[PDB]
């Protein structure tokens, strides 16, 4: 949500998952995002929406992207003797999406 | 004494007689402390109880100095009389007492009151005009009707249900076989 | 020109007086029925206007702003004839329109539509306070003190520049004592989410309604409008002016009741459907299977969502103490288990609801926020999701990803049913009486069932105790269940489940969203069941057993439990016991309701704590 | 001319008939003649019963209600012409003779459909006499409004005058007089303006908001602006619950002027106030009869009263007798000492309940909020440090820098109920120290430099930092707050929800009785739309015990207080805790309706403090 | 009880139709039942048999209205509307109604009931165009409804007088007028010593 | 009030219903062997109209 | 005090009065309050024990002129009130059973007390005794809607096969339609085998 400098009440600005709606969002170095930033994707993966409730704006945008992500394993190299859940710093709710 | 138009088996008369009125006792009376919710005490003179009308209507008559005085009840206080006299149609009688007209008639019998009989005859005649408008008005309900039916007594709801079904069955007969 | 208006008026008086289908003069009767209950308006269905004389519809649709106010006077002239004795007054009647012209999508409104009657639909995002427009100005001259008046009709006139009979260049003042006024309200309408084009923010119109169309809607309602798409010369480019709608007929889609003091808006043809449905011996099976029919299993979660949609009963003591009647539920569990698909369903069945994500939320955006008005420069208060969802359900998805400063704003609004404020010199407690349905994952995503049951769960006992049923939804990999789900899911994609859900509704095994939303809305207005004296003997003997069980489980675990039992959870089992009595419209709650309420609590919060 | 002069004699005949209005006029006139001229002054205003008027002339009464701009003016003229017939005074002064000070009407009772609120008030009500009920907000500053200027014509010796007209001064419309003084006479003589012979009336604008309790589902409170003038000014402050009677009226040209092109905006609307009645029940105080006084006094003699009254607090909440005792003493607060050298000593008991979830901490705050004569609710996340103290604003009537009061200032001589107290931000908790220490807040922003009174008792509720109280950790580990702020509270109660088969059965039966309540006159299943006292009597008892009794500290209680203080301290106790013992003893002496703090009061104070310290 | 509650003190509109169907109406027979001097016969027990055994096609006769409707259900009759169902006589009654606020016009007791029966069953037998007759029956219905609402401002402990009110117009008002005047009487007689 | 019963009237009408209902059956025996059926239809619908008034009368009292 | 059980019985009477008029059908009247009625009859027995325990104590000398003149009279008034509530409840349920006996059984038994199961039988036997006698020519249990109608189209709403009736035989084939005299089918319409009119 943006605040205008003049009329100076609230409005929505769309992010990458709106500007790629009916399209693709490409997320390079997905492992190196902050977990607070990476967990914003969980609604737009399955429900293909973005449900904001901020500054008295309460609404849902559509966000029907395919997401392609690129990551490296823990330590920067894949280690083939370990299970996947130990090769990567991610978790089951985002890995299953 | 009782009037023949209000029946023995008449449920809305049984319920009206159940409502409590404030009562001052004029005597000391052993054993009757269950009226004060403590059987072990006597009743004492100048105790101010509330008794159901089926008990109070009878204790007010016998004892000359009778067992009880009925105190003037909230629902016939000058506040309610003033509210009745300014705007009968706006008044929410169902909040003042659900049985107000049945209780008014019993109070006017129990003490002859030309004053209250005028006020309650007028309240009835003025609200009856609106009962006929809301009963006559048939959809092909509105908020302006539903806001009035919520202001409405258990006596006047009979007149409304009965009058409305009378207009409704007449429309139902005129505008199809 | 007034010869021409007199013929247009005369031709519409004759529409009211002559238009008949079958035996009944439906517009004479509707005028009389509206006069008696004192709403001075007529609703006209435009298929009937086309049926009577299509030249009149042609005139009306060519230039509405000049013909609508001629039909309003034709209505008043008939209204006098049918309700006053001549030779022994009424205000100017409103004309309200119904239509089945094609809905124009809100973003397709453009210069081709200026001044035309336009039918459309959207979500109301805002309603103003009422404002007063004149319909009659009484008038007096400043200088010579001549006096007259101006009748006003509010389509597309001002104080005269001349004294009408030197008297001066701007002679007239308004006599407010003798003037007459009407209510006007502004709405804002956003377009419907499934009609927004790809990647755009949902577009918005301001629009105005007056008289009997004011207060007919609340924020969040989905409406269809008939109105005149039109323009005003705002001071806010060049040769440019702002579009709006003069609303001629709001039509709320589901009979979502608008501003509404629980009043009896139902009709006997649906009330007698509900009063049969209440008495079906299988009703709780029917409502359980009607919750999310495309979601397999989760039977107890569906049973608890039915309880949440009814709620228990709200109570107000002679103490002045207020008891919460609303039921709150937490779906805590493994990934891909239909937690979010159940939240997206309760948003649609509940008569009022808001879906939100805890990650997309703020304390202020959830509760209420202080705005600054750019004209007055004063602060004013705006309602968030808990105020928009008031009297309904707020669905809080991703409740584990909400910030700790934002989750705490919900603590009051989940128990005391208010939103207290002390900001910018505003202070109030706002009412907000909602159920909260919430969905979450454990720490580490899955439940990790070997780890300590308190080390999996992030939430504090302060918020967990505010939930009446907590479901720890574990996913268990039983091959017979996984085949039973696999067959079911494929029947959804292949389009078989569509026909099955249509056949089960026809079989009476299920009810539609529209029927269920109106059934829930009825039960909330006819029932608030009390516990029978024998239901108390069972609920007491149960709750002290649940506390002994908890104390023993704590003595094994060597600590205070992370999922609590407290007296707020006795009131949960009481409140569930009432919800099950609201379903069947019972005036009282009984030993059979207490057995199912203890069972649902056991299957949810207690088996979640037992882990 | 013609109908006005008849309505004047028609109202004159009412005042002759209902002689209590002549008697009320006489009472005001002699009292003012005593206190002004013979020796604090009464307004030239009469409250008429609208019920007396209905019964005298239904056609005047319905004129007053439905056409007041045509019936209140001749009725105020009739009352003014009455008062001038009664008035007698030798050698009246020039300002009296010049005064432009007629008599004003005010009204009682029975408005019917004209009884309204800020939401139900509608354009169909414009130009009618209405009663509106609400909560006051945004009271603007008082300004004098010019209504007559007197001038002196030097070179002639004639005093001239001019009268002035504004759309909020009069019920009827007049051509608006431009607010410019005469500078030169009709003949051409220079005119000098005689202030003090000229007439000004006080004027104030108040916003009356819908009571949030009544607001319909998901809608926010509506409001109306009310105009108050002469003697109605400052009869209200923000947060007052109020009933205002006045003519609802329109203003301005409403965009009908070719200076504007919008065509969607509407007219401005206001209530011109005729009278104001304050409220506090959900009526701002209980007036006490000789019977109320007899009952309060007789009941105070029973040795059990501290139990009777404290059990009658929150009777739906089971247990917590020692916290409910502390709440009764907070309501009947101790005595304030305004000692010299700035040595002001607080009378006000502060209570902090910190504890496990679901223990009625919030349901005892919501009880205090109901039963106290002034109470303000707040919550830790809902409160800014600004909205607790005072907020800078512009007064839109006058264009001027102003303060709005915060919750700690609105609660002056009342209680603040702070729920979620440990969820307050560190910057917002700074504001609470000043109120608790100095009973005042200091403002230094926007070029406003001031000290506001905030003489309120804080009751607060919190949870420990781990969501339930960890008995394996210290109080300063369990409780989130600075120990400096915890020393500003008198009674820090720590409460736990601990499992015990007999107590859990006992509270379980009690809430199952509490949920079984059926309010009188409702049906089964219908949706809502040996000694204890009723809460309306407990509210009278508390009011009496604050308006009638101011106990003096006495040697019998000193011999106890210093014995018990020195025992507590010699085995967190600090110098502040001695003053808590004196407050609790002074508060309990008020519950006994007594002028002296006795040995019994000091023992009950020490037991109640020792319970809060030790968890006895 | 033996009688349903909605019938306990009043007539259903279908019983008010049954009462009106007992009146004589004029018809034009389309059958000759009259035997010549040069066969089944009616033999009725509640009405005059001698009118039906003497029908001659297209010479008018009177029969009871329930037989006219039973003959008109076949092609075997046509029903002659009374003189008051003419656009002239209805328009004189509308003028009377507007001219005399204090009274109802002298329409026959069955006028709404008989208009509704004949407009449905005998729609082709009017000399005037039936859309102008339906229009004036509605004009009369509406004026009398205003005069009724004026009359109800006078509900009384003693009596009312309602001189030319139809049986169907009495029958809709019966459970309101009598129920309210009954409570005004109870409130009054209660005040007496 | 419960009005006094029409004793002789009711005995007369209950004869005519018995005689007329026998007559309608006797006339229906001729139809086994003009032969127009309207008078049979009217004699039958008249007994239904008459039997209704008496049933509605007795059920009321 | 003693009348407060009676008021609960009559509030159930009132709710069944509303229920049976609001709902358009013949509803099944709700189950008899054997428990509330046993509580009321038990309280009347304790008021009887108080009349016995007073009436002896008059001879033992305890100031009966005042004391018994009030105590007997209030004890008796409580029992008048309990009799009225029981009788007002039992008469309403009687009015509904008579309405069933004419309307339906003239052409749910778990809910009735055994005296009402008995009474309903004896009253159905009284109805059949009125119509089985003089006045047999008119079917007293028949319709009170006037016979404005001669022949009617009727659609057969449930299969019932070939059935006899006094006037004739019909094969009630699911969704066939008959055009037949109203007086022959009226009882089959009432039983709900037929649809239209
Ligand atoms: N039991 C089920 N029956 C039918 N569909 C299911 C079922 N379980 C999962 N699905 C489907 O698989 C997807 C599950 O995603 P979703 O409903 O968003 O999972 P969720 O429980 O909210 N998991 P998460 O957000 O990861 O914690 C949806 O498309 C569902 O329709
Ligand atoms: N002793 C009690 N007696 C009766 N009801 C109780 C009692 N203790 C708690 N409750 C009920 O428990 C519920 C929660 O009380 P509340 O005041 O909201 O809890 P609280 O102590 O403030 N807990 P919290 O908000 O989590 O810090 C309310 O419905 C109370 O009435
Ligand atoms: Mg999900
Ligand atoms: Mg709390
Ligand atoms: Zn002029």
């Amino acid at each position: 949500v943006r605040k205008d400098p003049i009329t100076k009440e609230w409005t929505l600005e769309g992010g990458a998952l709106v500007l790629a709606d009916k399209g693709v969002c490409l997320i390079d170095e997905f492992d190196k995002m902050n977990d607070q930033d990476r967990t914003s994707i969980h609604e737009a993966m399955e429900q293909q929406s973005i449900s904001i409730s901020k500054a008295g704006i309460v609404t849902t945008l559509q966000a029907r992207c395919s997401i392609i992500a690129a990551a490296n394993p823990n330590g920067g190299r894949y280690n083939s003797t370990l299970p996947l859940a130990q090769n990567v710093s991610l978790t089951e709710p985002i890995l299953s999406r | 004494s009782h009037m023949a138009s209000m029946g023995y088996y008449d449920i809305d008369d049984v319920l009206a007689d159940g409502t409590e009125f404030p009562c001052k006792f004029q005597y000391d009376i052993p054993g009757l402390g269950y009226l004060e919710n403590n059987p072990g005490r006597p009743i004492t003179k100048n105790t101010k109880l509330s008794l159901p009308l089926w008990l109070a209507r009878i204790l007010a008559i016998v004892g000359p100095v009778p067992f009880v005085e009925l105190l003037p009840p909230d629902m016939f206080s000058t506040k309610v009389m003033n509210a009745i006299k300014t705007d009968p149609v706006a008044l929410d009688l169902h909040s003042i007492n659900s049985h107000f007209f049945s209780l008014a008639i019993k109070w006017i019998m129990l003490f002859s009151e030309k004053e209250l009989a005028n006020v309650v005859s007028e309240l009835l005649l003025q609200r009856a005009q609106e009962l006929n408008h809301h009963a006559s008005s048939l959809s092909i309900t509105n908020i302006a009707t539903s806001t009035f039916l919520l202001k409405l007594e258990e006596m006047e709801k009979e007149i409304y249900k009965k009058s409305h079904e009378s207009y409704k069955d007449t429309k139902r007969w005129m505008f199809k076989k | 020109n007034d010869d021409d208006n007199t013929e247009i008026i005369k031709s519409f008086k004759n529409f009211i007086l002559e238009f008949r289908l079958d035996s009944q003069f439906i517009y004479r009767d509707q005028l009389r029925n509206n006069i008696l209950v004192k709403n001075y308006s007529l609703t006209v269905n435009m298929e009937h206007l086309i049926g009577y004389n299509e030249d009149i519809y042609k005139k009306l649709s060519d230039e509405p702003s000049d013909i609508i106010p001629l039909f309003e006077t034709a209505i008043t002239q008939v209204a006098k004839r049918i309700s006053i004795l001549s030779r022994a007054s009424l205000p100017t009647f409103q004309l309200i329109l119904n239509s089945n012209a094609n809905q124009i999508p809100l973003r397709d409104l453009d210069s081709e539509h200026v001044s035309k009657i336009v039918r459309l639909s959207g979500i109301i995002i805002s309603t103003s306070v009422l404002s007063s427009r004149a319909t009659y100005l009484s008038i007096m001259c400043r200088n010579c003190r001549h006096t007259t008046s101006i009748t006003i009709n509010n389509f597309n006139v001002s104080l005269p520049r001349s004294c009408l009979s030197n008297c001066g260049p701007d002679p007239y003042i308004i006599i407010h004592e003798s003037s007459k006024f009407i209510d006007q309200q502004f709405l804002k309408l956003q377009e419907i989410p499934e009609l927004v084009p790809v990647g755009e923010m949902p577009r918005n119109l301001t629009m105005t309604c007056d008289r009997y169309l004011t207060n007919k809607v609340i924020p969040g309602t989905r409406v269809t409008i008939v109105g005149i798409y039109s323009i005003y010369n705002s001071k806010n480019g060049v040769a440019i002016r702002t579009p709006y709608i003069k609303i001629l007929g709001i039509q709320s889609d589901v009979e979502t009741s608008s501003i509404w003091n629980s009043v009896t808006m139902f009709t006997e043809e649906e009330e007698e459907e509900f009063l049969q449905l209440s008495r079906n011996p299988k009703l709780y099976e029917i409502l359980t299977n009607s919750i999310a029919p495309s979601i397999f299993g989760n039977e107890d979660i569906k049973k608890a969502i039915v309880c949440l949609l009814m709620g228990g009963s709200k109570k107000i003591l002679p103490d002045g103490m207020r008891l919460r009647g609303d039921i709150n539920v937490l779906l805590l569990g493994d990934p891909g288990t239909a937690k979010s698909q159940l939240l997206k369903f309760v948003e649609k069945v509940s008569p009022i609801a808001v879906y939100t994500s805890g990650k997309g939320s703020s304390a202020a955006g959830l509760t209420a926020s202080v705005q600054r008005d750019p004209m007055t420069r004063e602060f004013y208060l705006e309602g968030g999701a808990m105020v928009l969802a008031d009297g309904g359900v707020v669905c809080i998805d991703e409740f584990d990803k909400m910030r700790d400063e934002d989750r705490v704003a919900i603590h009051e609004a989940m128990e005391q049913q208010t939103i207290s404020i002390a900001k910018a010199g505003i202070t109030t407690v706002l009412n907000s009486r909602t159920s909260v349905l919430a969905a979450a994952n454990p720490i580490y995503g899955r439940y990790d069932d070997l780890k300590s049951p308190g080390d999996n769960i992030d939430f504090q006992t302060t918020i967990l105790s505010r939930f009446d049923m907590i479901f720890i939804v574990k996913d268990d990999h039983n091959e017979e269940r996984d085949i039973s789900i696999a067959n079911h899911v494929i029947n959804i994609h292949t389009g078989n489940a569509n026909a099955m859900q249509n056949q089960q509704e026809e079989n009476g095994s299920e009810i539609s969203i529209e029927k269920m939303k109106r059934y829930i809305t009825y039960c909330r207005l006819k029932c608030a069941p009390r516990l029978s004296p024998q239901a108390a003997e069972k609920l007491s003997s149960n709750f002290v057993t649940i506390r002994k069980q908890l104390l023993i489980n704590e003595l094994e675990s060597t600590e205070r439990s992370s999922i609590p039992i407290t007296i707020r959870q006795l009131e949960a089992i009481i409140r569930i016991t009432e919800s099950l009595a609201k379903l069947e419209l019972s005036p009282i709650a009984q030993e059979r309701h207490v057995d199912e309420a203890i069972r649902l609590f056991q299957a949810s919060t207690m088996d979640a704590a037992s882990q | 001319d013609a109908v006005f002069g008849d309505r004047v004699r028609r109202f004159q005949e009412f005042l002759d008939t209902f002689t209590s209005y002549r008697d009320s006029v006489r009472s005001i006139q002699v009292y003012n003649s005593n206190n002004a001229a013979n020796y604090n002054i009464l307004p030239h205003r009469i409250i008429i019963s609208l019920d007396d008027l209905r019964e005298f002339d239904r056609s005047f009464w319905s004129g007053i209600l439905v056409e007041p701009a045509y019936f209140i003016p001749p009725a105020e003229k009739a009352l003014t012409d009455l008062a001038d017939s009664m008035d007698d005074v030798p050698h009246p002064n020039a300002s009296a003779v010049s005064s432009r000070h007629p008599w004003k009407l005010s009204f009682k009772g029975s408005f019917g459909a004209h009884a309204l609120s800020p939401r139900t008030l509608t354009a169909q009500h414009l130009n009618k006499l209405v009663s509106v009920e609400g909560i006051v907000t945004k009271t603007s500053l008082v300004r004098p409004k010019l209504i007559r200027s007197v001038h002196y014509a030097a070179k002639t010796g004639r005093f001239h005058y001019r009268d002035y007209t504004d759309a909020t001064t009069t019920l009827t419309t007049r051509i608006p007089t431009p607010a410019i003084y005469p500078t030169e006479d009709t003949e051409g003589n220079k005119l000098t303006t005689e202030y003090g012979y000229s007439t000004f009336i006080d004027h104030q604008r108040i916003t009356v908001q819908e009571m949030p309790e009544m607001a319909p589902a998901g809608q926010l409170p509506r409001s109306i602006d009310v105009i108050l003038d002469d003697d109605l000014v400052d009869k209200t402050k923000p947060g007052d619950r109020v009933n205002v009677v006045g003519v609802f009226k329109s203003l301005g040209a409403g965009g009908m002027n070719q200076s504007n092109s919008n065509t969607l905006i509407g007219f401005k609307t206001l209530i011109l106030g005729n009278t104001v009645y304050p409220l506090h029940a959900r009526a701002a105080r209980q007036m006490l009869t000789d019977f109320d006084i007899r009952n309060i006094n007789k009941l105070s003699k029973k040795k059990d009263i501290f139990d009777i009254l404290s059990q009658s607090l929150a009777p739906s909440i089971y247990g917590h007798d020692h916290i409910k005792k502390a709440i009764l003493l907070m309501l009947m607060g101790g005595v304030e000492k305004n000692l010299e050298n700035g040595s002001h000593l607080r009378g006000d008991i502060n209570i902090l309940m910190v504890g496990d979830p679901s223990t009625a901490k919030s349901q005892l705050l919501r009880f205090v909020l109901n039963t106290a004569s002034l109470a303000i609710a707040t919550t830790g996340r809902g409160s800014s440090g600004v909205g607790l103290t005072a907020a800078v604003t512009t007064d839109r009537e006058t264009g001027e820098r102003r303060l709005e009061a915060g919750a700690m200032v609105l609660a002056d001589r009342g209680v603040v109920c702070i729920d979620e107290f440990d969820k307050m931000t560190d910057v917002d908790r700074v504001a609470i120290h000043e109120v608790m220490e100095q009973q005042t807040v200091t403002i230094a922003k926007a070029g406003i430099h001031t000290t506001l009174n905030a003489r309120c008792s804080v009751i607060a509720a919190a949870n420990p930092v781990f969501g339930q109280y960890d008995v394996n950790r210290d109080p300063h580990q369990n409780i989130a707050l600075p120990d400096s702020l915890l020393s500003r509270f008198d009674l820090l109660f720590v409460v736990t929800d601990d499992i015990n088969e007999i107590r859990d059965r006992s509270i379980s039966e009690h809430v199952l009785r509490t949920h079984r309540y059926l309010p009188p006159g409702y049906l089964e299943g219908e949706p809502v739309r040996p000694k204890l006292v009723t809460i309306p009597f407990l509210r009278k008892y508390v009011q009496y015990a604050k308006e009638r009794v101011i106990p003096q500290l006495t040697q019998e209680a000193i011999n106890v207080i210093v014995k018990n203080y020195t025992d507590l301290r010699n085995d967190p106790i600090t110098a502040r805790t001695l003053e808590t013992l004196i407050r609790l003893a002074t508060a309990h002496a008020k519950v006994r309706l007594s002028k002296t703090v006795n040995k019994v009061d000091a023992k009950v104070a020490a037991n109640l403090l020792r319970f809060a310290l030790l968890g006895e | 009880m033996s009688l349903p509650a909605h019938l306990q003190q009043t007539f259903s509109p279908e019983e008010i139709q049954f009462i009106v169907e007992n009146e004589p109406i004029k018809i034009f027979p389309r059958i000759t039942t009259r035997q010549k001097i040069r066969h089944t016969r009616w033999q009725l027990i509640t009405t005059d048999d001698k009118a039906l055994n003497n029908m001659v096609a297209m010479r008018s006769t009177e029969v009871v209205l329930w037989i006219a409707l039973l003959l008109k259900q076949q092609s075997k009759c046509s029903i002659v509307a009374p003189q008051w169902l003419t656009t002239k006589e209805l328009d004189r009654k509308i003028q009377y109604e507007k001219t005399h606020p204090d009274r109802f016009s002298e329409l026959p007791w069955n006028w709404l009931v008989l208009a509704r029966i004949l407009f449905n069953k005998a729609k082709d037998d009017f000399h005037d165009p039936i859309h102008e007759l339906r229009g004036k029956i509605q004009d009369l219905r509406e004026i009398r409804q205003i005069k009724v609402l004026k009359g109800l401002k006078y509900l009384n402990e003693s009596h009312l007088q309602l001189d030319n009110l139809s049986l169907l117009e009495i029958n809709e008002l019966r459970p309101f007028i009598t129920e309210i005047m009954d409570k005004l009487r109870e409130i009054h007689t209660a005040s007496l010593t | 009030e419960l009005l006094p019963y029409p004793h002789q009237l009711m005995k007369r009408l209950l004869n005519r219903i018995s005689m007329q209902s026998q007559l309608i059956e006797n006339i229906s025996m001729g139809f086994l062997d003009n032969e127009s059926k309207l008078p049979l239809l009217c004699m039958e619908t008249e007994l239904e109209r008459l039997k209704f008034v008496i049933r509605s009368y007795i059920r009321c009292r | 005090m003693y009348g407060d059980l009676g008021n609960k019985l009559v509030l159930e009477a009132k709710r069944t009065k509303q229920l049976y008029a609001r709902s358009n059908q013949d509803v099944n009247l709700p189950m008899y309050h054997e428990d509330i009625i046993r509580n009321i009859l038990k309280e009347v027995s304790n008021l009887r024990k108080n009349t016995e325990y007073l009436k002896e104590q008059q001879q033992l000398g305890m100031l009966d002129d005042k004391v018994a003149k009030c105590q007997y009279f209030v004890t008796l008034l409580c029992m008048e009130r309990n009799k009225r509530c029981l009788l007002a409840y039992q008469r309403l349920r009687t009015d509904i059973l008579d309405s069933m006996a004419w309307n339906n059984n003239g052409l749910d038994t778990n809910n009735l007390s055994h005296q009402e199961q008995e009474y309903l039988k004896e009253y159905c036997d009284l109805i059949t005794d009125l119509k089985s006698g003089d006045l047999v020519d008119i079917d007293l249990s028949g319709s009170l809607v006037p016979p404005s109608d001669v022949f009617i189209d009727v659609r057969v709403l449930k299969d019932a096969g070939e059935i006899q009736t006094e006037y004739g035989v019909f094969n009630l084939i699911k969704d066939s339609q008959f055009f037949v005299r109203q007086s022959d089918v009226e009882r089959l319409i009432q039983q709900g085998y037929l649809q239209k009119i």
